[PDB]
């Protein structure tokens, strides 16, 4: 049992008809004290899988390193450890959804809220959440914390069903997701405006965004706001 | 406790208080908290008094051991040596430790390790509770690649700040300068930095 | 309890007053509080009396065993990590407080060491209750480059100040003197400023005062031959 | 001779003769023939029976749904290791979502057999395997030794007399290699070959013990008058 | 005859695998020498390189222990990088338990106790191995203390190693029967080390070039060992006079 | 790996020998001889300080060490043997004895933890005997003055006067002859150079002697003054010096 | 609830001119009831006396053990072990279980058989030593009986004298504390005669 | 378990135990025999917590009867009770201690003398003439101090007990459903049937 | 006699025969070698095809150990196996106490000491494979080689197995007309070379190339297998040489 010190605040996702997207801010909180401001919560493994990661900081950088590990003994004595035994979406997830249980049955959890997001070997779409008690869901749009109370109810408008995702492009999806970003540094107080965004397709691969500003924000009719009556 | 780490354009400067409280008491005056772990790589510490002194003394002995197998150690791997001391026991630990050093390859390099046990590499970092009262003035005045004179300046001018505002911060400031040249020790007197 | 300990030109005096106490009341009235860790390695104690005690003598024997097996003599730094250690592993819960102090090949030393395990260095240290009576004395007459005579003074009216005025502190003032190149000079009840003035009335009784239900004599001796 | 009395000691050429003595128990073995094509692979055993009271010794383990192996020497030390082999598949199911490699499989049989051989107390395993398995890579046969060595073929025979059943399949490599799509004629390929180890005996309904795993085919073994269509 | 296998005691009071543990030692066929000046420490050994395939910066038989405590072997170099392994295990240990750095004569001491316990304890077999400690010491001043496969050691104040020790002794001992004083008379350490380098010359009967020795030097609070170039400077300076 | 050597190494032979022992017996009459004497005011221990090269500084290699402040031990047999015997005897008079009762150990009762160590190296699994014999002297405050041997098999003796390794034969009649119940302690160091005179071949001084005393209080070796019951250790190694004068009066 | 006074008593030991004192209560209760008062809380390990007050199972654990080491020292030794020796035997042993205590207040009072010298020495529960000249108290009673020995003793008493100086202690400390009493017993010890007198006192 | 009371006259012990259970709201008996023979003249009556109670006395009573064969003697009531009590003493600072509270009656054959010791389950030892635990004595000690001599006989004891129950129904609140009584002497032990 | 009976017993020459006899288990083993080149090393194997059933370019025999450091060995193939199990978990550790991935000179010492382990007890046998390894660290390429004794130094060029003399001296002319130094694609070729000649002490059957890699400028400094059209080229470039 702990309590986790430094932290990072939503992450958010969907899934649209040929891959994933996947975004988290650039923000390490310490309670109120907004200490740490170039902090990278999405961490690509391989070409076709990003984990991106919410709560303690000090656990993240620990999974950040399991995840390294991964890599590193997949790729031992496996000569197509670049090809058809290369690391999967569902493997990446399977392996972390098995730590984060067995580590809060020995009362002594990694405190994180995890969304991993990839692309499988027959193209098809992997979107799954595991957190601090192991409990593991699917969903066609997948958020942690604030996200899962602000984002999820905007993606859901594009993709409500599994029968939306084929109608649903990457310009679309990369758009929602970028609003939802926008809504939460409007109304998270642990939030920042800067953040990374990533495309898993399914044709083009990865495509990783680093250094992504809120944009386009309305501030104006704070002018006209007076007193509290 | 105020302490702070800045790199600069030669290398690397650590900067502290010597005020040491139990409760309102000082206990120590004149405490020296800028704590060597290797001979170009050091640390400001802060928390708990036996941690940080108990965790510096259990990396100085991975160094020294590190050092005649494998030669020279870098900051970075200090760093991650402190770091999996405070990760591992995150739950019997109260400890904030900022690593700063000079290698000849990387120049001068700081990372910060909160509570939690993270790491964080930063162009200079500050902690302490006396930190709190000068992020607003650190952030506005910091800059990279400055001359040894200007980062004095700037840690004796933060640091003043934070002893100001920070009962349990106080007494002379201390200073370790690491660059290629060697190992400099700097100590500045109240009646200096209380009419800055 | 009220203890110091300051350096001088060419060693360091350690003192302690003589009271021991049990909440309110004095169980000992002249209480020896210096305790050696090695010949010219002393150290006093406040906090658990059992703990300064036992934490001194399992450390001035594995000190005792180190300087025999390196055929060196002691260190004060040695004493000191060895302490810290011991102390830090049990997390407070012996509760040694200890000024430590003593002469060796590398010089004159001085340190404190709290339960937690936590050390730190000083030309002139306070512990115990009276450690602020006491920190007020040096704070006001303390200067570099004390004579041994000087320091003695220092200190000693350091312990004086706790006496007079901390409750847990009383009796006698103890002072051990470590100087470079001699012996350490133990000097058992340096002052003595508290003896208690003749009663009013002597409280001898008669003889056969007590009433007594039965005599007996107690066989202390072995069984007997014959 | 002086340096045979535990697995510890090597002979003055180098040599480990608790191992060597170790592979003499397969020689003694029963034969069993193991080949594959490009969309599946068979295994083929000649079971032996005690007497003609006793039935016939089992061959073929399953390890998994998309693997398993035949046997030939000491069955009891087969029975660990298949043991061994069942878990490891079930680890990598169980943690990774992730159907075992045959290559890894035949990497971990290696080294829990080379342990036994390094130290003292210990002794060597007196069986050797023969690994098949359809895998993300397609279909696989391995050859285990309790020396440790793991060796990958498109064909190949263990146990008494499997020289002429191995001299077959090197002659049939390019024909059986090439029939995919056709379960029937790749096990016929392999009935054929173990009929070339056989003295005496000849393959019968209850000594016969065929198994096959493939691309839309889970590991499954072939006993009693399932095989009578081979023979 | 098992008494000659294990280390227990034959029917003479002779411990044989301690004795064979000696022969191992000067299987390298290297020899080493050791000499203490004013101010300094000096070991000198030899350096042979026999395949050219062979990385030569690689090849070495001097070891750092810790900053002030250098250590040179004779004898196999699997056995060698094992004693400096726990050597250098047991300073780093020393200093955090205690609170200062390791003397050369207490490691040494460590060591032989370590020896000691292979010629008692069946189921461990000696090192074939020869070690010589070197410093200067904080206390005791510049220390030679050298430790044997029997867990003997003692401090000297110059010794020789290997094949050839017999020689290299005689050689010092004729020169301090001369000086009669307990080391070099000279103020600095590259004077001492061309006195190292003469006199083993002088022993041997053997010319050297800068590949075919290897040196290092203990000074107060540190240990180092010289480059071929800094050999060669020495070399020059011992022709030239 | 594992010890897996858990059986004896020492056992009985069918003529009831134990090998191992005799065989480290016979080890410690290779030694190099010591002796110790008792005095009715104190207790002498003496040996030669065998130097293996005139390069090695012999000083540096103690052949009589001091055990606690009032006890004192010298060998014959294996050094390095005696060496590790040294260290666990130092620690178990604190081990088993200081940290208990708050005071160093009566000589008889060391003399019997050491004599225990050695035992057991002769029963114990994967072991063999040491190959030393041990002479202890000491002093305690119930016991006075006392010298005990004691051997690989580890059983011990008392003494009032004897001697072990190479020459034990001949010096202990020498020291038969010698000995009285009146001798003081500068009469029994005098017949302990007499005595180690016969089996040195070579030189025969200070510097190749190594020689030490039970004898008074040593208040000046004690490191501090003022605690009264404190005089300070019994045991004293004399100096090269100190041999020389007795030599010329020898 | 607390250990040290769920079964009352007290002891008290005295200094003389050559010689030594050492006197107890004699009841163990439970809380308010009174149980026995036979329970005596002196012990003698040869010429060594042990008083122990506190928590009564502990209190007979303890004799036990110290019958236990004193009868190995003596075999060992060939000797009786003398007060200043015993007295750091108390304080190892009660510091061996510095995480979980023995509940009592031990006192050791002897004249050592080769100096002379009277000796008395106490301990808290966890071990730590206090060696007075004039007198060492324990118990429930321990604030009233520093109250009647500061008054009432004085330095070099013959044996006589100060069997009526601790008697009175004792009894006028035991009538002011409501878990003491119910009888006493007092020891005048001298070089080779020990001598035990039970006292008449009130038994409420 | 409730009341467990004992005396020891000039030629015997006599030990008296309640023989109601209780397990919170309902008596689930009526007949509860709180005792064990631990040897043929020693007697041990218990009172404490439930399920430890008979699991400590059955423990005891296994070890006693193992010393008894092993060495073919009986052990001395005084003995007996020093056992009990180290166990005891050993269980108070276990991580689970036996609650279980005991009174040990024995004739001693060889002094030719009853003996009674009371023991808590602290491991707190004492020889009484008579003795209780819990608030048994709290009713029935004035009655003892005031009729108790030690030269009575087994009746003369038995009458006295009979006031001390008669007491207990009295002032006690709980229900205790009367005493089984047992007495032990030089021909070993018996229950009185009627009481 | 009876001294070669028993691991880590002291002849009366002061040798342990049971290390000389695992020597010779490599000695039978088939050939291995090394180059040390301009910016990183390359390893190569003789791999002998016993019969046509061997599946090609299947039975892999060189190891990565970490993603930066390749080894090969000679002797029993699955005692080399154990070598690089252990210097995996040795990698690992390292790694994760001091972040960086392990120098090659410290990897060296790892290996060599947990070898030497297996000299130092009766109750373990020696390994019965020498090892050839290395790789790029911040300080440079650095190739070794690792006997059944634990004995390892550094090389410029190394050679072991039944073939060892002959790429000895083929090396040995290399490191002659090469003093500037070798490039990464040149060795390639080389090692190539060296093993198609080497095999003539294997005549008897017909073998598999098998060739690995690490260079700061053509691989990263990661290790790589030499796959496809360069692997092609060096095969064709060796037997143009042969002929
Ligand atoms: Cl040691
Ligand atoms: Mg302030
Ligand atoms: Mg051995
Ligand atoms: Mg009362
Ligand atoms: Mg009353």
């Amino acid at each position: 049992t702990q309590q986790p010190i430094v932290t990072g605040t939503s992450v958010i996702s969907m899934k649209y008809d040929n891959g994933v997207i996947i975004a988290a801010d650039n923000l390490g909180s310490y309670g109120s004290l907004l200490r740490f401001n170039g902090v990278e919560r999405l961490i690509p493994v391989g070409d076709n899988t990003v984990v991106g990661i919410s709560g303690d900081i000090s656990d993240m950088q620990h999974i950040e390193r399991l995840l390294k590990d991964l890599v590193t003994e997949n790729a031992y004595d496996n000569p197509l450890a670049d090809a058809e035994e290369a690391l999967e979406p569902s493997y990446i997830f399977e392996y972390l959804a098995t730590v984060m249980y067995q580590r809060r049955s020995k009362m002594n959890p990694l405190w994180n809220a995890i969304i991993v997001a990839g692309v499988q070997s027959n193209g098809d779409q992997f979107l799954r959440y595991v957190n601090l008690l192991g409990v593991t869901y699917s969903s066609p749009t997948l958020a942690t914390g604030f996200g899962a109370h602000m984002a999820n109810p905007l993606l859901r408008k594009v993709v409500d069903r599994e029968s939306d995702i084929p109608k649903t492009t990457v310009q679309v999806a990369e758009e929602a997701i970028v609003n939802a970003m926008r809504v939460l540094y409007y109304r998270d107080a642990r939030s920042s405006r800067n953040f990374s965004l990533a495309i898993i397709d399914k044709n083009t691969g990865l495509t990783f965004k680093k250094n992504l500003q809120v944009e386009n924000m309305k501030w104006d009719f704070a002018k006209d706001i007076k007193g509290y009556g | 406790t105020s302490i702070m780490a800045v790199t600069f354009k030669d290398g690397v400067i650590l900067g502290a208080d010597s005020r040491t409280t139990t409760g309102a008491y000082i206990a120590n005056r004149v405490t020296d908290k800028l704590t060597r772990v290797h001979d170009k790589i050091w640390c400001c510490r802060s928390g708990s008094a036996a941690d940080t002194q108990a965790i510096a003394d259990i990396v100085q002995y991975h160094l020294e051991l590190y050092t005649s197998q494998y030669g020279t150690p870098s900051t970075e791997t200090a760093a991650s040596v402190f770091k999996e001391l405070c990760y591992e026991n995150k739950d019997n630990l109260t400890a904030g430790i900022i690593v700063a050093g000079y290698d000849d390859k990387n120049k001068g390099e700081v990372y910060t390790i909160p509570l939690g046990g993270s790491v964080h590499k930063l162009p200079y970092a500050i902690a302490g509770s006396g930190s709190t009262f000068i992020y607003g003035y650190c952030d506005k005045n910091f800059r990279e690649n400055m001359s040894k004179e200007e980062t004095v300046d700037f840690i004796k001018h933060s640091l003043s700040q934070a002893i100001k505002w920070d009962g349990s911060s106080g007494g002379v400031i201390r200073m370790v300068v690491l660059t290629a040249a060697g190992v400099e020790r700097l100590i500045f007197y109240p009646d200096e930095y209380e009419q800055l | 309890t009220t203890i110091v300990g300051v350096k001088f030109n060419n060693g360091v005096v350690i003192a302690a007053d003589t009271r021991s106490t049990q909440g309110p009341i004095v169980a000992d009235k002249n209480c020896a509080k210096l305790h050696r860790i090695s010949p010219k390695i002393w150290c006093a104690g406040a906090g658990t009396a059992a703990d300064t005690e036992a934490v001194t003598q399992l450390i001035g024997s594995n000190i005792e065993l180190h300087s025999l097996y390196t055929s060196r003599e002691p260190r004060v730094v040695s004493a000191l990590q060895m302490l810290k250690q011991h102390l830090f592993k049990y997390q407070g819960h012996i509760g040694a407080y200890l000024i430590v102090a003593g002469v060796d090949p590398t010089g004159s030393h001085l340190f404190s060491i709290h339960a937690h395990g936590s050390t730190d260095v000083g030309y002139y240290l306070s512990l115990g209750s009276g450690s602020l009576a006491a920190m007020a004395v040096l704070e006001s007459h303390w200067k570099q480059d004390l004579t041994k005579e000087e320091a003695i003074k220092l200190a000693s009216d350091a312990i004086q100040a706790g006496i007079w005025n901390d409750l847990g502190s009383g009796s006698n003032v103890d002072v051990c003197v470590m100087e470079i190149g001699k012996d350490a000079e133990y000097l058992r009840n340096y002052l003595t400023p508290n003896v208690r003035e003749e009663k009013q009335k002597s409280y001898k009784f008669p003889r056969g005062t007590t009433a007594v239900l039965k005599e007996s004599i107690v066989n202390i001796c072995d069984i007997q031959e014959e | 001779n002086n340096y045979d009395g535990d697995t510890v000691t090597f002979s003055p050429t180098g040599r480990l003769f608790q191992v060597e003595y170790a592979l003499e128990a397969i020689k003694q073995g029963s034969v069993t023939v193991g080949l594959r094509s490009n969309t599946h692979a068979v295994l083929v055993a000649l079971k032996r029976n005690a007497d003609e009271l006793s039935s016939y010794q089992k061959k073929i383990i399953k390890c998994d749904e998309h693997m398993g192996l035949s046997l030939a020497g000491l069955a009891p030390d087969a029975r660990v290791l298949s043991n061994y082999l069942r878990q490891q598949c079930n680890y990598s199911s169980l943690v990774f979502n992730r159907k075992l490699a045959v290559e890894r499989a035949g990497h971990l049989l290696c080294d829990k057999a080379q342990k036994n051989t390094q130290s003292y107390g210990g002794r060597p395993y007196g069986v050797g395997l023969l690994i098949i398995g359809y895998d993300k890579s397609g279909a696989h046969l391995l050859e285990f030794q309790p020396s440790g060595n793991v060796t990958e073929l498109y064909g190949t025979a263990i146990g008494a007399r499997s020289q002429g059943a191995k001299t077959y399949l090197e002659r049939t490599l390019d024909t059986f290699i090439k029939i995919d799509g056709n379960p029937d004629e790749l096990i016929k390929a392999g009935v054929e070959a173990i009929s070339q180890s056989l003295r005496d005996e000849s393959l019968t309904v209850d000594n016969l013990s065929i198994a096959i795993v493939g691309k839309d085919t889970p590991f499954t073994i072939y006993d009693g008058e399932a095989v009578a269509k081979y023979i | 005859g098992y008494d000659r296998h294990i280390t227990i005691f034959s029917p003479e009071g002779r411990l044989y695998q301690v004795e064979y543990a000696f022969k191992a030692t000067n299987q390298t066929n290297i020899n080493s020498l050791a000499v203490r000046g004013k101010d300094c420490t000096v070991v000198i050994s030899q350096k042979k390189v026999p395949d050219k395939l062979l990385d030569p910066t690689t090849v070495s038989y001097i070891f750092c222990i810790s900053r002030t405590i250098g250590m040179v072997v004779n004898g196999p170099i699997p056995d060698a990088r094992n004693a400096a392994l726990r050597a250098k295990a047991e300073a780093a240990e020393f200093r955090y338990k205690y609170g200062y750095d390791m003397p050369c004569d207490v490691l040494a001491k460590r060591m032989a106790n370590l020896s000691q316990i292979y010629t008692q304890r069946a189921y461990m077999r000696p090192l074939g191995v020869i070690l010589t400690f070197v410093s200067v010491d904080e206390e005791l001043g510049p220390s030679i203390y050298k430790t044997d496969p029997a867990g003997y050691y003692v401090g000297y104040k110059a010794t020789a190693t290997g094949p050839k020790q017999q020689e290299i002794t005689t050689n010092l001992e004729n020169h301090f029967k001369k000086s009669k004083i307990d080391h070099i008379n000279e103020e600095s350490w590259e004077k001492v080390v061309e006195f190292a380098i003469t006199h083993m010359i002088d022993a041997l009967g053997t010319e050297f070039s800068k590949n075919d020795l290897e040196v290092g030097v203990a000074t107060k609070d540190k240990f180092f060992t010289l480059s071929a170039e800094n050999i060669e400077e020495r070399l020059v300076a011992i022709a030239e006079q | 790996m594992t010890d897996r050597y858990s059986f004896s190494l020492t056992t009985f032979s069918p003529s009831g020998k134990l090998g191992q022992i005799d065989y480290a017996l016979t080890a410690v009459k290779q030694g190099v001889t010591s002796l110790g004497i008792k005095a009715t005011n104190g207790v002498v221990i003496a040996t030669e300080k065998k130097s293996s090269s005139p390069l090695a500084m012999s000083e540096t290699l103690s052949k009589v060490s001091l055990l606690t402040p009032d006890i004192g031990a010298v060998y014959s047999g294996m050094g390095p043997d005696y060496r590790v015997l040294v260290d666990k005897s130092r620690k178990v008079a604190h081990t088993s004895y200081k940290r208990i009762y708050g005071e160093y150990p009566p000589t008889k009762l060391l003399v019997s933890e050491v004599a225990k160590i050695m035992q057991e190296a002769t029963q114990s699994g994967g072991v063999r005997p040491f190959g030393v014999s041990l002479l202890i002297a000491g002093h305690d405050e119930f016991n006075g003055f006392s010298l005990y041997q004691v051997d690989p098999s580890g059983s011990y003796f008392p003494w009032k006067a004897t001697a072990i390794g190479k020459g034990s034969v001949a010096a202990k009649t020498f020291l038969e002859k010698r000995w009285n119940d009146e001798l003081e302690l500068e009469d029994a160091i005098h017949i302990a150079l007499l005595t180690l005179k016969e089996s040195v071949e070579g030189e025969f001084n200070g510097d190749t002697i190594e020689l030490a005393i039970i004898g008074d209080e040593n208040p000046d070796l004690l490191g501090y003054t003022g605690i009264p019951t404190d005089k300070g250790p019994r045991f004293r190694k004399l100096t090269s010096q100190e041999i020389n004068d007795r030599l010329e009066a020898l | 609830s607390d250990p040290s006074s769920i079964n009352g008593g007290i002891v008290v030991a005295m200094t003389g001119k050559d010689c030594v004192a050492i006197a107890c209560d004699l009841r163990l209760g439970s809380q308010s009831l009174g149980v026995s008062n036979k329970f005596e809380k002196i012990f003698h390990y040869g010429h060594v006396f042990l008083g122990i007050t506190g928590l009564a199972t502990d209190v007979t654990t303890l004799n036990e053990m110290f019958r236990y080491k004193t009868n190995l020292y003596k075999l060992k030794e060939e000797r009786a072990i003398e007060p200043e020796t015993f007295t750091q035997l108390v304080s190892s042993s009660l510091y061996e279980r510095r995480f979980g205590p023995y509940f009592v207040g031990p006192v050791v009072a002897g004249i050592n058989s080769k100096s002379g010298k009277p000796f008395i020495a106490g301990f808290d529960l966890i071990g730590c030593i206090d060696e007075a000249k004039d007198f060492i108290v324990s118990g429930t009673a321990s604030d009233q009986l520093f109250g009647m020995c500061e008054s009432l003793y004085e330095p070099n008493l013959e044996p006589e004298d100060l069997f009526e100086t601790i008697s009175q202690a004792l009894l006028n400390a035991a009538d002011r504390d409501a878990l003491s009493g119910w009888g006493a017993v007092v020891y005048i010890i001298k070089k080779d005669e020990v001598v035990k007198r039970y006292l008449k006192m009130r038994q409420d | 378990m409730d009341i467990i009371l004992g005396i020891r006259v000039q030629d015997s012990v006599i030990l008296a135990s309640s023989k109601a259970v209780t397990r919170g709201i309902s008596v689930l008996k009526d007949s509860d025999d709180k005792t064990r023979q631990l040897s043929p003249h020693t007697l041990m009556s218990f009172a404490g917590e439930a399920g430890d109670t008979v699991q400590f006395a059955e423990y005891i009573q296994a070890n006693i009867q193992l010393y008894s064969i092993r060495e073919d003697y009986e052990l001395s009531p005084q003995a007996v009770s020093s056992f009990v009590r180290q166990e005891l003493a050993k269980s108070i600072r276990s991580r689970r201690p036996y609650q279980v509270n005991v009174l040990i009656g024995g004739y001693d054959k060889k002094k030719n003398k009853p003996e009674l010791y009371q023991i808590d389950y602290l491991g707190t030892k004492v020889e009484l003439p008579y003795g209780a635990h819990g608030y048994s004595g709290f009713y029935t000690f004035s009655l003892l101090d005031h009729h108790y001599r030690p030269d009575m006989t087994t009746e003369e004891g038995l009458d006295l007990l009979k006031l001390c129950v008669q007491e207990l129904e009295k002032r006690m609140p709980m229900d205790f459903k009367g005493v089984i009584v047992k007495i032990v002497d030089k021909d070993g032990i018996r229950q009185v049937d009627d009481f | 006699t009876g001294y070669d009976l028993s691991n880590s017993v002291f002849s009366p020459d002061g040798r342990n025969f049971q290390v000389e006899y695992a020597v010779k288990a490599v000695e039978n083993g088939t050939t291995s070698i090394g180059i040390k080149c301009n910016d990183g090393v390359v390893f190569a194997v003789e791999k002998l095809i016993t019969s046509k059933l061997l599946v090609p370019q299947k039975n892999v025999k060189i190891q990565v150990v970490d993603r930066h450091i390749g080894c090969v060995y000679s002797g029993l193939i699955p005692d080399g196996r154990h070598l690089v199990n252990r210097g995996r978990e040795e990698a690992a550790s390292f790694k994760k106490l001091y972040k960086t991935p392990i120098p090659i000179p410290a990897f060296a010492d790892r290996l060599g000491q947990y070898v030497q382990a297996h000299t130092l007890y009766n109750s373990v046998r020696p390994f019965g494979v020498s090892t050839i390894f290395g790789g790029v660290d911040k300080n440079g390429a650095h190739l070794y080689m690792l006997e059944p004794s634990g004995s390892y130094w550094g090389y410029k060029g190394a050679a072991t197995g039944k073939g060892r003399q002959s790429a000895k001296a083929e090396l040995e002319k290399l490191v002659d007309h090469h003093p500037e130094g070798l490039s990464a694609r040149e060795a390639v070729k080389q090692a190539a070379k060296i093993i198609y000649l080497a095999h003539e002490d294997n005549k008897e059957k017909d073998f598999e190339l098998e060739i690995s890699w690490c260079s700061l400028s053509e691989t990263n400094g990661l290790h790589k297998f030499v796959k496809g059209d360069l692997l092609q080229e060096a095969i064709d470039f060796a037997q143009k040489e042969i002929n």
